[PDB]
């Protein structure tokens, strides 16, 4: 306790952290799942596999 | 307006259907590389400006920066490459179809081609 | 060159995560280590070029530069933690970025292997350049002398960008080989004739070119030791190795609009050894030499012979290493006396005799004392320009006795005579200082004992 | 959340948060006076949270851990040197009346957002509208000039122009020998150096341009020592001051989230504070500017937000 | 104003600003103009007072006026050809009138003077949806009907706002007609560059309104409207005097900064199409804008102006209000020349 | 301690891994430029029956 | 072309010159804005009515309703430069400079 009043950002806003962390999960998975099903369509209009 | 439009060319699509036979840019592109250091700069000025630590405060607001920036940097590459692949098609197309504008020359060598010669003194 | 770009790209965030207290011994270790690693560019083909890759490629006229660039990274550190002591650790880290970032540009700039990259990294040299300037200069004439020079750079290089997006146009390519393989001559006309002076008005304003020169006395008078030692080094020369690099596609035209700036070029450099013999300021003194030199440089390039690059490139190279040497000299008396007067202290043979030593050796390769490099540069020059015309031996003399004349008058006023009796703030030379002078000056005499490595791609 | 336009589209309204006795009421006096009783008094009576003088360090109090932050990192001026010695060339006098100013304004924008986000009444022992007879005795006295006159008006003029009068206005008068005895019995030799003119000058700005300027927003409560002293008849007198002429009940639900959105921003309170004008008295050179804010970066609980202060015991910085 | 009336007029300014860009309608376009004009006067005059009222009125004077000629450019359109969706006119003073009055909306020269004023007149967050949305829409009518502009009235315009805007800027010591002089300037490029390629016009408008945004922003931050104000800057926040001088030495145009890819993409372009005096004029006329750039850089930056004593309590307190988006428009700002190739996605 | 020294010491190995990191790219970048190895005229020979580039 | 054509094009042209011209008076101004779109009606109905484009009988409505939201906005302007000057002289809007 060392500020006379209480910090706006004191405590972690869980739900903030929570969305964040979620958003950049699910961002992730979409981007290589996107990615893998890019490749399958190329090989496959090209005729490669 | 050199590109729009063009035949067949659907309004307010980022990405056609055309689109999807070109190869994809890897997950490793330089560009996509460039576009998530672009994302981390993005992060190191919010924790900057907001006066926290710059390298510590925020590993999730940092990620989640990163993460947009390579999301959107990889769909924007993927029309980029499109665009040019789509412009090559086109000129290729009307190079076959105007010989008489583009016609084949004949190759004449060094020994037949008579150049004249600058003295340097 | 990745090899050599990537290690800069890390020195970086080295030098941001270091203790406040390592910064400086940091970046100086591994500043050494790039330029004991960019040290390989040195072994050259006698054919071609090293092609790294589509983007980067070194040559006999790039590698002596690179390695002048990594070998004076680390003098302008110890310089700089010489003078700024009292700063926060963030505006050193901030000083240190900049300097590494200058030395990234400059490498990127002598590795582009096309001249719109070129193009685009040697005017981001600027941008380093003018915040070290107008930020840690010490007089009042940084802001002036920051504007003159940028604004004298970006007046001569625009006409050069839209030069270079027209020759793309026209020939499909400004790659240097493609530029150079491909070749064609440049008709005698008006637009061929606005077009070399477009390219060459860039780099002269680069070189300096006399009477595009004041930028030069302002910049390098009015800026910090490290900046006043990458101007006079590195940057001076980027103007020569553009038009070494330019003048292939210039020819035949280049044969008939030489004539005004030889001119210049020769007369300019007679009036600014003229005006080193009367100058009142030690900065000032060391930045007309530098005026002289780049002339005498801007000389052999405008007469474009074999003969004439070897020297220009030796010269470039020697004058770099002595400029920068002079410009630290000094930078240790003004900071013994804070002041830029020459006259005002003297004695100092008497009160330091190894700064004495110092002053002496790097006065003597000023001038053209055998066999060193300087020499052999302006030795080569003098006999090119002499086939070119017997007249331009009267003008090459007259300057070389003008040049030894100022070279030894600024080391008999600094270092000669009888000290000043109310200076006594004149303390021992320190370690960091000698230690800078001896790595300045021993490269020169290993350069002198082998010519061939900065002789350039004629050779 | 934090108010804003969506807690205003919301509903948040100060009209329905205020209880018919969220009243601003200020005491006001010369020196050595009993209005800090009378102040703590008349809070503790009709239940309004109590506001001291805004003397120098308020803003430490208010800021970070309560504890006063030093003199050359909070203020630059003395109290006690302006007592001594008033016509110091070093520009004391004139640099501790704007510092106290500012500490005032910082105060009242603090009460008013209080009042309006609490509908609790605040009773302060000066204001803004009362500082000014300071500077005129100052003025009057040759202990500052002109041009500092000036710049604290336009100052004063964009400062205090945006906020809300007191409700009530309650002066103690004394008589300037009653107060001469006061200082005299209390013993600090530095206010016991006040010359007579000083405190004389005080009174005359009170009475001729405090009093009659504030009558017309609203009404005024003049008291002596005596009537003072007895707070139950001023808290009686409070409670039955129904009019109100000032411009608090021609305030809106919008014009009261504008001054609450105003109020809750301290840099937007303060913005005119720090106006480029280069009087001698105020103005800080380049590198003394820099060593002092060097000075106040590296102390404990500065450097970064409040949040964000490893040193003083903050956790959970790479999830915040 | 209530809050619910200030974001449904800026939605109403968006909703016209809209119909412009979607409606293949001349009279749809006069209308979504209308309403983008009717909903943006109180916007200007949020903040009342005599400078604002006086700053709402000259706009709305020349915006009515600009609209007035684009409407009879329109009935001399619909009277040589009867028809009313936007293509190329089908009347040269039909096509006069209507570049007349889309300049006259976007402030080039020679109808420039009510930018600076306005700009001057209003606050910063006003200043800045002024310059984004109302250069946003009239380029977007003039990109639609490029290929019957006359070069020659175009180039003429275009050149003409670039040194006008060089040399006010160039004059001015107010941070708000600085910006205002910058925007005449930026705008003579991309009508200069418009009759050749629109995606590069494009392009440039994308560059300049992350750069303006960025600058905008910052000066909100900062609370600064003069030169003097943001000379004190330094002495409570000196990280963004220092953001602030890199977006300025971007707007500049120095390499390798974004600024410089919007001069360089459009100087190539209009090479391509054997033009030399002009892409070289305006190269070397745009060292003003960089001039007087670098001249606010060195007082609130570069250097170290003096300061005052409440500054103290400024340190003490937090900025409270955050504007997001504004890392990412400085990064945008300033670091995305390797991405230039990009220009054929938004193609 | 390990833990302090390498806390402070650990900035060292920024400079080593940025040029391995540059050799390797630069073998990258040399692997994608073998369109013409062993089919320059003047290079041009038959492979060991060894080995199955000239050079890498 | 016919000669009624001619007229309203002068009509307006006049209307034009006349607001680029300003005497004293902001309301006279308005009053010539006015009649721009007085002029641009009459030659748009005249337009269509000529070539009996139906459909495009209700664009002079639309362009009336639009007429005189302007002259709304004008007038909202010039009573409140008339509250903060005292007249609706055009010559005290010189506070901000170019
Ligand atoms: C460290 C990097 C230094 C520059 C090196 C450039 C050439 C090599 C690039 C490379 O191969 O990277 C691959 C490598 C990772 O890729 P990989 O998975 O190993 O695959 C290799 C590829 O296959 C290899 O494929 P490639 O060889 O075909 O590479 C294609 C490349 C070819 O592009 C070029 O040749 C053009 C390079 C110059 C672009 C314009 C530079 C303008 C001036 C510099 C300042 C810009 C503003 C900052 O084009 C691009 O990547 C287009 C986007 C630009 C990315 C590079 C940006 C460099 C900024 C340097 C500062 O990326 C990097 O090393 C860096 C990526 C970006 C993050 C760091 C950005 C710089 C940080 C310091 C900034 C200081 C200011
Ligand atoms: C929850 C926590 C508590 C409430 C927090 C505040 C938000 C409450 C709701 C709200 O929107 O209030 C703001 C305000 C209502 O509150 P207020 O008390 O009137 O705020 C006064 C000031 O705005 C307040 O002054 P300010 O300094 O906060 O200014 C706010 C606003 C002022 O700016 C605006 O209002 C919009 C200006 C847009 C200009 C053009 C942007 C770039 C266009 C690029 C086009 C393509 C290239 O934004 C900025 O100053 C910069 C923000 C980023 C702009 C650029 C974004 C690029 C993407 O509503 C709006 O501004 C409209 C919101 C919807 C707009 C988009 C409609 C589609
Ligand atoms: C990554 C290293 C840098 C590379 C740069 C390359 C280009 C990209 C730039 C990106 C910048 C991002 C951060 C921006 C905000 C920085 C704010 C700051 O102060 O930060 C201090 C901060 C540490 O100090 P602090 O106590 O935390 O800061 C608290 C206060 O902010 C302390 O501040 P204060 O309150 O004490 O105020 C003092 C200071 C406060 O002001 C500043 O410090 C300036 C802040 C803004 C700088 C510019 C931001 C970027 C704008 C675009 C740059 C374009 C560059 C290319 C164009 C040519 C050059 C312009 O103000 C002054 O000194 C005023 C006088 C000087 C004004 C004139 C010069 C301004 C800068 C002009 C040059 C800009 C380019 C270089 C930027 C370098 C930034 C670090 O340093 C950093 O965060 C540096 C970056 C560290 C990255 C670590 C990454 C992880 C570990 C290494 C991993 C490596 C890869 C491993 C791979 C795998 C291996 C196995
Ligand atoms: C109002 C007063 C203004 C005074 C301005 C004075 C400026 C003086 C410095 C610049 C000019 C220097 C001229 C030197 C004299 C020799 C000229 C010469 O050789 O002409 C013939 C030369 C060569 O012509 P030639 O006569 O050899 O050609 C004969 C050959 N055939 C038959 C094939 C044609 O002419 C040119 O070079 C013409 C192009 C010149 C383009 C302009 C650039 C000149 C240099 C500019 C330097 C700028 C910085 C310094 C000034 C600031
Ligand atoms: C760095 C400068 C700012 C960059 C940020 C720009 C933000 C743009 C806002 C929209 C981005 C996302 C859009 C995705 C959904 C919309 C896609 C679709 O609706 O639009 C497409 C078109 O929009 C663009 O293609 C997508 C946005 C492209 C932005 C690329 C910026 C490139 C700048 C160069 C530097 C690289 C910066 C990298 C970081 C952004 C197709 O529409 P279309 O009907 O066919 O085009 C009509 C235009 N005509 C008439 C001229 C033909
Ligand atoms: C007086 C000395 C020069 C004053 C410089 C003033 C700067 C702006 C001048 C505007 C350009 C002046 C004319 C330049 C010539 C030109 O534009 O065209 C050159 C030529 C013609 O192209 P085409 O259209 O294909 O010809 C028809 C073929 N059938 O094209 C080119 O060569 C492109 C090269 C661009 C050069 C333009 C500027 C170069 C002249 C400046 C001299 C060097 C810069 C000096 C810096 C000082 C600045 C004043
Ligand atoms: C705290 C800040 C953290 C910043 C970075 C956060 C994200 C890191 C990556 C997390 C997700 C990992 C993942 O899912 O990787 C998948 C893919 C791996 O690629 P790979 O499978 O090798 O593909 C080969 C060719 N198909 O992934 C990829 O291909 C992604 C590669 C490109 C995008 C990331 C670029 C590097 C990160 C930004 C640069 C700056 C990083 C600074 C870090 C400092 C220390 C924290
Ligand atoms: C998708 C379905 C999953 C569930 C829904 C998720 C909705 C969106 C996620 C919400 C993000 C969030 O709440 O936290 C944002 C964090 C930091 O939060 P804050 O404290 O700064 O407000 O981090 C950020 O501030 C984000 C920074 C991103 C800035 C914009 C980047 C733009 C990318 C393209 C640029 C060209
Ligand atoms: N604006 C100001 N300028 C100069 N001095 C001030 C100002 N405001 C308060 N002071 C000084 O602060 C002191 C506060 O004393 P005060 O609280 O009035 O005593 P008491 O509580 O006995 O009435 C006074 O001596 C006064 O001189």
């Amino acid at each position: 306790k060392f500020y006379i009043r209480e910090p706006p950002h004191g405590s972690p806003d869980w739900l903030k952290v929570g969305l964040t962390l979620g958003t950049s999960v699910f961002l992730w998975i979409y981007l290589i799942k996107q990615h893998k099903e890019d490749v399958l369509e190329y090989k496959r209009r090209n005729g490669l596999e | 307006t050199m590109m729009s439009g063009r035949p067949g060319r659907v309004p307010l699509q980022f990405l056609p259907n055309e689109a999807r036979s070109l190869p994809p840019p890897k997950l490793t592109d330089p560009r996509l590389v460039y576009m998530g250091f672009l994302g981390y700069c993005s992060g190191l000025i919010d924790n900057a400006i907001r006066r926290r630590p710059v390298v510590s405060a925020g590993l999730h607001r940092q990620l989640l920066y990163v993460t947009s920036f390579v999301f959107f940097g990889y769909y924007l590459l993927k029309r980029q490459d499109y665009m040019y692949a789509l412009r090559d098609h086109d000129m290729f197309a009307y190079v076959k179809s105007h010989p008489e504008d583009f016609p084949e020359k004949d190759k004449k060598t060094y020994g037949e081609i008579l150049e004249e010669f600058h003295p340097v003194r | 060159m990745l090899k050599i770009i990537i290690p800069t790209t890390m020195l970086l965030p080295m030098t941001w995560m270091s203790k406040h207290n390592m910064i400086w011994i940091n970046a100086t270790v591994h500043s050494l280590l790039i330029s004991l690693i960019s040290l390989s560019l040195l072994n050259q083909l006698g054919e071609n070029s090293l092609n790294f890759s589509l983007t980067f490629f070194s040559d006999s006229l790039s590698a002596p530069l690179l390695v002048l660039t990594t070998w004076l990274l680390p003098l302008m550190l110890m310089a700089s933690q010489s003078h700024l002591s009292k700063e926060t650790t963030t505006r050193k880290k901030l000083y240190i970025t900049m300097l590494i970032l200058l030395q990234l540009f400059l490498i990127m700039t002598f590795t582009a292997t096309e001249l719109i990259l070129f193009y685009i990294l040697f005017e981001a040299t600027l941008v380093p350049t003018l915040i070290i300037i107008t930020r840690w200069g010490n007089q009042t004439e940084r802001l002036n002398a920051g504007l003159y020079f940028l604004f004298y750079t970006l007046a001569g290089s625009l006409p050069l960008l839209v030069a270079l997006v027209y020759i793309q146009n026209t020939t499909g390519s400004l790659n240097f080989l493609i530029i150079h393989y491909w070749s064609h001559p440049l008709s005698n006309s008006w637009s061929n004739i606005f077009m070399w002076l477009a390219c060459i008005m860039a780099f002269m304003v680069k070189m300096p070119l006399y009477g595009l020169h004041l930028w030069l006395p302002k910049a390098h008078v009015e800026a910090p030791i490290a900046g006043s030692m990458v101007l006079a080094a590195v940057l001076l020369k980027l103007g020569g190795y553009g038009m070494m690099r330019i003048t292939t596609i210039l020819n035949p035209l280049t044969n008939y609009m030489a004539y005004p700036f030889l001119m210049l070029s020769m007369w300019g450099m007679i009036m600014t050894s003229s005006i080193c013999l009367r100058q009142t300021d030690l900065k000032s003194l060391i930045a007309y030499s530098s005026v002289s030199h780049m002339a005498l440089v801007i000389v052999a390039i405008m007469i474009q012979t074999p003969w004439s690059f070897m020297g220009a490139t030796a010269l470039m190279i020697a004058h770099g290493l002595t400029s920068s040497m002079l410009f630290c000299l000094a930078n240790t008396n003004y900071e013994r006396v804070h002041s830029r007067t020459m006259i005002l202290a003297r004695g100092l043979q008497t009160l330091l005799p190894l700064m004495a030593t110092w002053w002496l050796v790097a006065s003597l390769t000023n001038l053209a004392l055998p066999p060193s490099i300087n020499l052999i540069g302006e030795l080569f020059i003098i006999t090119a320009s002499f086939s070119w015309s017997n007249i331009t031996i009267i003008l090459m003399g007259m300057n070389m006795m003008i040049t030894a004349l100022y070279s030894l008058y600024m080391l008999i006023t600094t270092q000669r005579g009888k000290y000043t009796h109310h200076i006594n703030n004149i303390k021992p030379s320190f370690t960091r200082e000698n230690a800078l002078m001896a790595l300045h000056i021993l490269p020169l005499l290993l350069l002198t004992l082998n010519p061939k490595m900065i002789l350039g791609p004629l050779y | 959340l934090q108010y804003g336009p969506l807690a205003f589209v919301l509903g948040e309204r100060t009209t329905r948060k205020l209880t018919e006795t969220s009243k601003v009421i200020t005491v006001d006096g010369n020196i050595c006076s009993g209005k800090g009783r009378l102040a703590r008094e008349i809070a503790e009576k009709l239940g309004l949270r109590h506001f001291p003088e805004a003397g120098i360090h308020y803003a430490d109090s208010t800021t970070g851990d309560g504890k006063p932050l030093d003199v050359q990192l909070s203020g630059n001026c003395s109290l006690e040197k302006f007592y001594d010695d008033p016509k110091s060339n070093d520009g004391n006098s004139y640099r501790l009346q704007s510092w106290l100013y500012a500490s005032r304004l910082l105060q009242y924008a603090d009460a008013l957002e209080h009042l309006l986000s609490t509908g609790q009444g605040v009773v302060l022992e000066r204001s803004i509208y009362s500082d000014f007879v300071f500077l005129e005795a100052m003025y009057r006295q040759g202990f500052i000039r002109k041009q500092c006159v000036e710049h604290y008006n336009e100052v004063k003029k964009v400062t205090a122009c945006e906020y809300l009068p007191p409700h009530v206005v309650v002066y103690v008068d004394v008589p300037v020998p009653e107060i001469q005895s006061r200082i005299q019995k209390k013993g600090n030799p530095h206010e016991m150096k006040i010359t007579a003119a000083y405190l004389q000058d005080i009174e005359n700005a009170y009475k001729k341009t405090f009093l009659p300027e504030m009558s017309e927003k609203c009404e005024v409560l003049q008291y002596s020592a005596r009537e003072a002293e007895d707070a139950e008849k001023v808290v009686e007198d409070i409670e039955y001051l129904k009019c109100d002429k000032g411009p608090w009940p021609d305030q809106d639900d919008r014009t009261f989230h504008r001054l609450r959105m105003l109020v809750q921003n301290k840099l937007e309170v303060l913005n005119y504070t720090t106006i480029p004008v280069y009087l001698p008295e105020i103005t800080i050179g380049a590198h003394q500017s820099d060593r002092v804010f060097q000075k106040f970066t590296e102390l404990p609980g500065r450097k970064y937000s409040p949040g964000y202060n490893e040193d003083v015991g903050d956790k959970w910085i790479w999830l915040k | 104003m209530n809050p619910i009336i200030y974001t449904t007029l800026i939605m109403t300014v968006m909703s016209g600003t809209m119909l412009v860009m979607i409606s293949s309608h001349w009279l749809l376009i006069w209308i979504g103009f209308e309403m983008n004009l009717l909903a943006m006067i109180p916007v200007l005059m949020k903040n009342f007072n005599p400078r604002a009222t006086e700053a709402a009125t000259k706009y709305f004077l020349t915006q009515a006026t600009a609209s007035m000629m684009l409407m009879m450019a329109i009935i001399i359109n619909l009277l040589y050809s009867g028809q009313w969706t936007i293509t190329k006119m089908f009347n040269p003073v039909a096509m006069t009138m209507m570049t007349m009055a889309l300049a006259m909306k976007l402030g080039l020269s020679p109808f420039h003077f009510w930018v600076p004023e306005v700009t001057q007149g209003i606050s910063l967050q006003a200043g800045l949806l002024l310059l984004t949305w109302q250069k946003l829409a009239p380029l977007s009518v003039l990109c639609q009907i490029s290929q019957s502009i006359n070069p020659n009235l175009m180039l003429t315009m275009a050149m003409l706002s670039i040194l006008i805007g060089g040399w006010g800027g160039l004059n001015q010591t107010q941070l708000r007609k600085i910006m205002a002089y910058s925007s005449i300037a930026h705008m003579g490029w991309m009508t200069a560059v418009l009759p050749y390629n629109t995606t590069m016009t494009i392009l440039n408008l994308l560059i300049y309104i992350t750069m303006t945004l960025a600058m905008f922003m910052l000066l909100i931050h900062s609370s600064a409207t003069t030169t003097l104000s943001l000379s004190h800057t330094w002495n409570k926040m000196p990280v963004i005097t220092s953001l602030m001088m890199v977006t300025l030495l971007s707007m500049g145009g120095l390499p390798p900064l974004s600024g410089f890819m919007p001069k360089w993409m459009i100087i190539q372009e209009m090479t391509k199409n054997e033009s030399i005096i002009m892409p070289t004029l305006m190269a070397m006329t745009a060292l003003l804008n960089l001039y007087f750039y670098m001249r606010l850089a060195y007082s609130s930056s570069l250097t170290m102006f003096p300061s005052t004593n409440n500054m103290k309590m400024k340190w003490q307190f937090e900025h409270t209000k955050q504007m997001k988006l504004l890392p990412t428009m400085i990064v945008l700002s300033t670091l995305v020349l390797p991405m230039t190739p990009a220009l054929s996605s938004l193609n | 301690n390990v833990l302090q020294i390498v806390r402070d010491h650990w900035v060292h190995i920024l400079v080593p891994v940025g040029f391995v990191f540059g050799c390797y790219l630069d073998r990258r970048s040399d692997e994608k430029l073998t369109a013409f190895r062993n089919k320059s005229l003047l290079f041009k020979r038959e492979l060991r029956p060894n080995e199955e580039v000239t050079w890498k | 072309m016919p000669l009624v054509y001619m007229n309203i094009i002068m009509a307006f042209a006049i209307a034009l010159a006349g607001l680029l011209m300003y005497r004293s008076h902001l309301m006279s101004s308005l009053l010539c804005l006015e009649g721009m779109m007085l002029s641009l009606f009459i030659m748009s109905t005249l337009i269509i009515l000529n070539t009996h484009f139906t459909l495009a009988n209700m664009m002079p409505i639309i362009l009336l309703v639009f007429a005189a939201c302007e002259a709304a906005l004008g007038l909202s302007l010039l009573v409140m430069v008339s509250n903060t000057y005292g007249t609706d002289y055009v010559q005290n809007l010189n506070l901000l400079q170019c």
